[PDB]
Parts: C-alpha cells; structure tokens; sequence
C-alpha cells in the first residue's frame, strides 16, 4: 500500500492466498480460544500469550479477530472474578489498542471508547486503580472526531468537575495533563470545559448604547393622548395580521445565553483560528 | 512566493522551487516595495457591541462580543463527510440568534391596531397637527462609523438567510422568519413616512437637530437586489415572493391598494434597482434588471407611479445595453 | 539547476531536538549578536533552595551513620573544629582521586576520561566499590627451574 | 533480562509498590557480580586413615501470612516460586559467561546451588533497603482542593530508590574487626577482595 520497494531478506514480509489467510486466521482463532479457558494455570506461559495478543491487536487489520481478543479483554476487565492475568497487566493491552485512531477504518475504535465509557460510567469502579491508568484513552476519546462520542466524552467530563469559574480555571491551568494531546490544538476542549461554568438559561440582549431597528413604540408615541377613531371600521383580516405580528413581536424578545454559546463551543472543533480567538 | 518557505512535512518540491527562484532573483527580491506598509484598523475607537454573561460564582455580569463566529458561520453556511449537516445546523441556529439580537425587543401598547390605522389616516390626508418632537433631538454623544457597521453586518446576516433556502431542510423555518420580518419592517415603513410627510411641511432653521440613530430596515432592499440574479432557483423565487409580501402587507393595513403607493418605500425601492444597473458586475446588472421587470408586472402600483418613473426606467436598461461587455454571455443584455 | 530529489534523506528531515550553546563567546551578554531549537536553561520556582541542601549535607550524613539522634536535637553532632577537618577530606580525595584517573586514562591512548579509570583507581587504592555502573600463570622458564629445584632436593 | 523474576522477590519480601527499572538494573548488577565472583572433607573424620560406616525474619513472615487475603495469599504463594535458572540453564549460563571463566556444562546442582544463593542476596537486600527506606522517610517527615477524575483515591506508598539499595551494599560490604585486628596501632590500609555477602 506504501509502494515501499522489496528488499533480499530471508525473513522479508511475503504475501498469501485469501484461502491460505483464512485458513490460518480460523487457526489461530481456534487456538487462542483454547488456550484462553485455563488462565488460571498458565504459569510461565501467562506472558507470552498476552505478547502475542499485544502484537496481534496492535499489527493486524482482520477485523474477526480483532473483535474477539476486544471481547475477550472486556470479559477479563467486567466479568472475571478470580485472579486476574496479572492484575492490572490487561491494561498493557488496552494501552497497546489506541493505535486504532490511525487506521482509516472506525469499526475497531468506535468499539474501543464503547468500551472505554462502559469502564468510566460505572459506580463500582470509580476512583479505583482502573480508572487512574485510563487517561490518554478517555482524551482521545474527548478528540475524536465522531461528533456523539466525542459528545459523550465532553458531558462525562462536565459531569465530574465542579461548577465554578475560578475552580475551573485552576483545573485547566494545574489540575490536569495535556501530554497526550501534545499534537492538536487542545484548548479548545480547555473553552469547552470553561463554558460550562457560565449560566445559560437567562435571556440576553445587546446594551442600551448599542444599534438597533426603529422600534414601533418611538412611531407611536405621538398618539399617546390621541383619542380619536378611525373612519375606517376595523376587520377581520386586520386583527388577525396584528395578532401574528403581536406573537412574532412576542418571539422576538425570547434569546437565551445557550442559543449563541452552545453552536460556538461546537463550531470552535473544526476552525483553529476562531479557537485561539475565543 | 514567500508562502511556499515551509519546512519538510510541506511539500519540498515546491519550497526548494520558490528558494531557487528567490536566489537567482539576487539583489531584485528586496527592493521591489515602493508603498510603506499596509495595516489594519478600527473605524471607529469606542467599545464593540456586547451582551452580558454571567459567572457561576460571581456576583456581577460581564460582558461578551455579539460578533464572535459570525464569519465562520457564514462561510460555513454558503459555501458548498457526513457531519456536515450536524454543523451547518449550527451555523444556522448561530445566525438566527443574531438576526433575532440585532432587530432587537420592544413592547406596544394594547390598542396598536387603532393607532396604526390613526397613522394611515393622518398620512391619506395632510394632518399638521402631528407633534414630532422626539424626532428632532440630537443625537451627539455616539459614533456614526459604528452605525454602519451594524448595518452591513445586519445586511450580510439576511443575504446569508435567504441564501439558506436552497436546503431543503432549512426551508421552511427561514421562509416563515423573513415573511414575518418583512410584516413587521412595512408596520415600521409606515411610521417613517408619517414622520417624513410631517418634517417637510415644516421648513425652518430652528437650531434642533437630527433625530436619533438606528439601523435601516431597508438594508432587505439590498439584499433582495443582491438575491434576484442568483444561481439556484429557489433563492430567487424567494426573493420576489418577499415583495409580493410587503406590497399585499401595506394593502391588507391600508384598507384598499388606492393609496398604498403614497408610501416613501416603493421611490427607494425603484432608486435601488436603478441604481443595480450601473454597478461594474454583470450579476448587479442582471438583480437590477429584473427588479425592475418585478416592479412592473407583478406588483402594479399603479399608472401615475410608472408615468413618473419610466424616464429612469429607460435610462437604466439602455445603460444595461450599452456597458455588458461583449464576449460575456448575452443572457444579461437579453434580459434588459 | 538543483537535483530536488523524489525523497529527502533521513538527514534532512529530522524533527528537531534541544541543543547546548557552543562556541564560547558567552550566554546573556546584552550587546548586538542561532539554532533552531535551544535548550530550556535551569530553573526552580519555590523551595529549599541548594545553599540549604548543600549545608545540611553533612548533618544528613552524620544522622546517617550514627545509628539515630533523638528527638529535640539535630545538626551539631561535629564540633567547629571537625567539621573543617572532614571538609579538608573531601576536597583532599577529590582531587587526589581526580588527578590520579585523568592520567591513568591518558596511559592507555585514550583521549577520553570513562567512568572505568575512576573505578579501578578506587578499587585499588582505597578499597570502594561503587555498583549498578557495568588471571595469571607461570610460564616455562619458572616451571622449569622449579623442576631443578625440586630434583635437586631429593 | 530477569527484571520480572526480581519484581516478583521483591515483591515476596515485602516491597508491595512498582520499583522503577533502576531498582531492578542495580540489584541485577549486584546479583550478577556476586555470581561471576563465586561429610565434608574437613570434618573429624578425616584425621584417621581409614574410614568407618555410621550406626525477626519469621515474625513477620507469619504477620503477614496472617494480615493478606486469599487473592492475595494466591498472588505470594506463586510468586514465591520466582528463581533465576528453573528451566533456564541455557538462558542463565549465557548471563552468567560460565564458557568464558569455566569449564563449560558444570552439573545441574551447581544451577540449583546458585539459584538458591541469589534468591537469597535478592531477599537480604530488599529486607535491608526497606528499613533504610523507612527511617529516611521517618525522619523527613518531622492544597488542590475541588477534585479531578484521575487523581489517585489515597496514594501513599512508594518504592526503593537506587540510593537506598547503595547504603544497603554498603552496609553488606563491611567485614569483621578479626579480619582487621592484626594491622591496629599501625597506618597500612585494609585491601581485601569482594564480600560474598
């Protein structure tokens, strides 16, 4: 795929038959399967059949196999209950599984932060040796470019932090590491956790020193004390064009903090000059 | 040239190029400039227009600029993976807010209708009996350039929502938004001329000034001209469906169409498209043309009204004829 | 022209890394004067502070191997005049040890000084072994005599 | 090499936190030098010619055996089958270089031998690293209100550092004052070979 030139090495990459390919993938599926029901009595070989399970996550694209070690860690990680594959050395595999960001195939990725917001939604495990280990999964979570999870990721944050500016401000400053995300402008999910320490439900509007339209109540001012009757008796179609303009007028004055700063806080993810502005 | 200078992960090709080129230039790629320098500035010097907000633990309101996204969002909007929907919602939702922001709040009396139709009375006959006091105070204490400037921001947020009718899922909430605001913009037109039949009958030098400062509301008249000779169809259809609009708004408030054309709009409004026609781009030309084409066969004003401004008429569209250049399309001059 | 080549070389796209201020003209003199990335100088926002550290080294020390000093005393386990005479030892032995391994390490043709020379040097002159930093037989003639020697006794 | 097998000893000893790559490189270095350094025919017996036929450590051990769990209790019974050359022989005499110091393919009890004295140099080190480690920390010790979502729930322990396992070897390395007595009242320093601690 890179058109990278073949070189004369006896243990060069080859290519092989689909048929050939399948036959060795069910092999190994066979095999993995059965050696994974006596992990209790692994002993010395406990280590390098996570080796290879790292290897193969982290190299192969078939996506069968792929699925079934992912099923197989999220049945170690939830459903196990005796001891563990070495306590917390799972997570060398899970650590080993964020290079699906890179792929050009979201199947795998998106079933990996499933994964990963099942791990941190949980009450049982909170605040427990799991979740501290989980960090640079749960931020490339909150990067992705999948509009809902990245969502989701964004309301799990809110949710956990506490709602006052200054408190806020100090967790971005000094509470919090940006390593992972060392190569992408980050202070945009910075804003976007710093918003949500401003009140959005009361109605807004511009200042008095500010420019608007002439408003209808200036125009008829004049006929304050004016008491007089049209010549012209009123109608129908009259009231009912005063009654759609009496509601539209209504309408108008009904603008609310959320309206103007939510679309900001999701448009500031596509343009890095308006993030650095806001 | 000097755009191309990026390191590797830039395409090297075209930056080694530009190098090669610099260096064989020599001594001629430093001494081309003959101006100063150009630089940016601000019309005007005084605060920007702003809303409160208000900080959770906090006890004041601070403010925030009513300007932030609205670029992008236009660009967003009008200019065209499967998460593009999610966003041009967004921009849409944005710009409607701001619309909503920059038209503004107010609340009438209970008894409006019987004002209004006062209102047309007095402008049927020639009451001078009228006081206008309010509009003859001067405004000295802010800044015109601001004014302007609200004004094409307010201009550029309604070409961008008539533009957004060429969704067929936007459709229908910007088409009920501009019949509205068009209603409501003709229940103003109506009070602005009262007040201007009032002000010329009174031909002084008293030392009373100007009245207040606002944004015009026929900053739509401009953008409808700017609509009309548009590559999609709906955006056109839509255009001249909003002054089918305001001419059967103004009949519906007057009674009968007998005096609708007393109005000052319809004059400003034939000025735009006469002046449409003598612009430097062949779109102005061809929003002016027809423009007038709409004026005379879709409104009917009446036959005084075209006896007096069919000198204009002809001087615009035979000025149409003679500026198209002649190796563009003939679609213009056919038109005229 | 200039051969722009389909591929740069690994040298040329290296991705930058921090490097040292060679030359030695000097850093921080404000007169009229550079890499692409220089290394970020040395820095401590709040705490201690080295002149501290330095100076309770030798309490540290002595705490170390007394055994333990209870509580509500510290610091003057050395009188005035002893403490000179353990700081004297120190500068002694770093420069006797200093000049003895530069010129052991020129012996051998070498023109660098390794942590090697300095380890054989305390070895084998004041018996330290300092870990975690990575034969001889008669020939002929001996075996010989000692042969005559031996015939000759009986 | 063996950097796992030496976090399971410390681990068996008593050093329950995650020791960095120093901790185990230093204490390999040790274990390998010490290695690479190194009836009975002297018993009563054999002043005749001829021969006839015949005829705190444990305090804490049980503390802790009391004070873990039964994961736990799982955990330190197989971790504490942790050695250096079961069913490495070939893996530990290429670490050790018997080719290049001795005759190669000595017996298999020499492997067993060897193993046991390193299981026990890795015992003694961490037993006496830890104590270092505590009276330092116990005479050191004589504002981020609010809260994340990573922040760990009490912290609080911590492993060895290299300089704690030095003062350990240096403590190991002293010898007896009988090995000393025969030079007292005079100025000739005291050169000697390795301790086999």
């Amino acid at each position: 795929a890179s058109g990278l030139r073949p070189q004369a090495d006896p243990n060069a990459p080859t290519e092989m038959k689909a048929y050939d390919l399948e036959i060795q993938t069910n092999l190994i599926l066979k095999a993995i399967e059965v050696t994974a029901m006596r992990m209790e009595i692994l002993g010395d070989n406990r280590r390098p059949f996570l080796s290879v399970l790292a290897t193969i996550v982290e190299k192969s694209l078939h996506i069968p196999l792929c699925e079934k070690i992912l099923e197989m860690v999220e049945g170690w990680v939830f459903r196990s209950e005796g001891t563990w594959p070495t306590l917390k050395e799972k997570t060398a595999v899970l650590h080993k599984m964020i290079s699906f960001e890179h792929r050009t195939d979201p199947t795998m990725l998106h079933k990996f932060l499933n994964l990963v917001l099942r791990i941190y939604e949980d009450p049982k495990i909170t605040r427990t040796e799991l979740t501290v280990r989980m960090e640079h999964a749960f931020l490339i979570g909150t990067r992705a470019q999948d509009v809902e999870m990245r969502n989701k990721f964004m309301s799990i944050f809110d949710k956990c932090l506490s709602k006052t500016a200054s408190a806020r401000l100090a967790y971005v400053i000094l509470g919090q590491n940006w390593d992972t995300l060392a190569d992408s402008y980050w202070l945009a999910q910075a804003s976007q956790l710093l918003l949500g320490a401003v009140d959005m439900n009361p109605t807004i509007q511009l200042h008095q020193d500010d420019f608007r339209t002439l408003p209808i109540s200036q125009l008829v001012a004049p006929y304050a004390k004016d008491s007089r009757e049209p010549s012209v008796m009123i109608d129908d179609k009259f009231e009912a064009f005063m009654a759609n303009h009496r509601r539209f007028l209504a309408e108008l004055g009904d603008v609310r903090a959320r309206d103007v700063l939510e679309p900001l806080m999701q448009l500031q993810h596509i343009d890095a000059n308006f993030a650095h502005e806001l | 040239l000097f755009d191309h200078l990026k390191p590797h992960p830039y395409s090297h090709f075209h930056a080694h190029t530009t190098l090669r080129i610099l260096g064989k230039l020599g001594g001629r790629n430093r001494k081309f400039m003959t101006e100063a320098l150009p630089v940016t500035f601000q019309q005007y010097v005084d605060d920007r227009a702003s809303f409160d907000l208000r900080l959770i633990g906090s006890k004041r309101d601070r403010a925030f600029p009513a300007h932030l996204g609205i670029d992008l969002a236009i660009q967003k909007l009008t200019e065209i993976r499967q998460y593009d929907p999610y966003y041009k919602r967004q921009a849409l939702n944005l710009i409607i807010a701001q619309t909503k922001l920059r038209v503004g709040f107010d609340s009438v009396p209970e008894d409006l209708p019987r004002l209004v139709r006062l209102q047309v009375e007095d402008l049927v006959k020639k009451n001078r009996d009228v006081d206008i006091s309010l509009f003859e105070v001067s405004d000295k204490e802010r800044s015109i350039a601001k004014k302007n400037e609200e004004q094409a921001l307010l201009k550029r947020l309604l070409k961008a929502l008539l533009y957004a009718e060429s969704i067929p899922e936007f459709k229908q909430e910007v088409d009920a938004l501009l019949v509205n605001l068009a209603r409501h913009f003709t229940l103003i037109e109506i009070g602005r001329s009262v007040i201007d039949m009032k002000k010329a009958y009174t031909p002084f030098d008293t030392k009373s000034g100007e009245g207040p400062l606002f944004i015009d509301n026929r900053v739509l008249s401009e953008a409808i001209l700017e609509s009309l000779a548009n590559e999609n169809l709906e955006v056109r259809e839509a255009a001249k469906r909003l002054i089918k609009e305001m001419h059967n708004a103004a009949v519906t408030v007057f009674g009968s169409p007998m005096h609708v054309p007393r109005m000052t709009f319809w004059s400003s409004l034939a000025s735009t498209f006469c002046h449409g026609c003598y612009e430097e781009e062949w779109f102005t030309k061809q929003g002016g043309a027809l423009g007038i084409q709409t004026l005379l066969t879709e409104i009917d004003l009446g036959d005084l009204w075209v006896a007096a401004k069919q000198i204009e008429f002809v001087r615009a569209l035979m000025y149409v004829v003679k500026d198209m250049p002649q190796d563009l399309p003939e679609k213009t001059r056919r038109t005229a | 022209k200039l051969p722009i080549p389909k591929v740069l070389h690994d040298k040329a796209i290296q991705m930058p890394q921090p490097v040292p201020n060679i030359g030695g003209a000097g850093s921080g003199r404000p007169t009229y004067t550079q890499p692409a990335l220089p290394k970020t100088p040395a820095f401590q926002l709040e705490g201690e502070g080295e002149r501290v550290l330095n100076k309770k080294k030798l309490d540290e020390l002595v705490r170390q191997v007394c055994g333990g000093t209870a509580e509500g005393q510290d610091g003057n386990m050395l009188t005035p005049e002893v403490e000179e005479s353990v700081l004297n030892m120190a500068d002694a032995f770093v420069d006797n040890v200093l000049h003895q391994a530069c010129r052991n390490a020129k012996e051998r043709g070498s023109k660098v000084l390794e942590i090697r020379d300095i380890q054989l040097v305390l070895e084998r002159v004041y018996n330290i072994r300092i870990p975690g930093y990575a034969k001889v037989q008669p020939n002929s003639n001996w075996i010989k005599k000692m042969s005559a020697v031996q015939a000759a006794k009986v | 090499a063996n950097w796992f097998e030496l976090c399971q000893m410390m681990y068996v000893s008593g050093e329950t936190g995650e020791p960095s790559l120093e901790t185990t490189g230093i204490i390999e270095d040790i274990v390998r030098q010490q290695v690479i350094e190194i009836g009975l025919p002297w018993e009563p017996a054999s002043f005749y010619s001829v021969e006839v036929p015949e005829r705190q450590r444990l305090r804490k051990a049980d503390e802790r055996t009391k004070a873990m769990t039964k994961e736990e209790y799982v955990t330190w019974s197989e971790f504490r089958q942790a050695s250096f050359t079961y069913r490495k022989g070939k893996r530990f005499r290429e670490w050790a270089g018997f080719g290049l110091v001795t005759d190669s393919k000595p017996s298999d009890d020499i492997i067993d031998i060897l193993g046991f004295l390193t299981f026990e140099m890795v015992q003694t080190l961490t037993e006496e690293a830890l104590k270092i480690k505590e009276q330092e920390d116990l005479h050191r010790e004589r504002l981020t209100g609010g809260g994340g979502l990573f922040d760990p729930p009490n912290e609080g322990r911590t492993p060895v550092e290299p300089r704690h396992i030095q003062e350990a070897f240096r403590r190991l390395q002293q010898r007896p004052k009988k090995a000393r007595a025969m030079l007292n009242g005079t100025k000739l320093q005291q050169r000697t070979q390795l301790k086999l601690f």
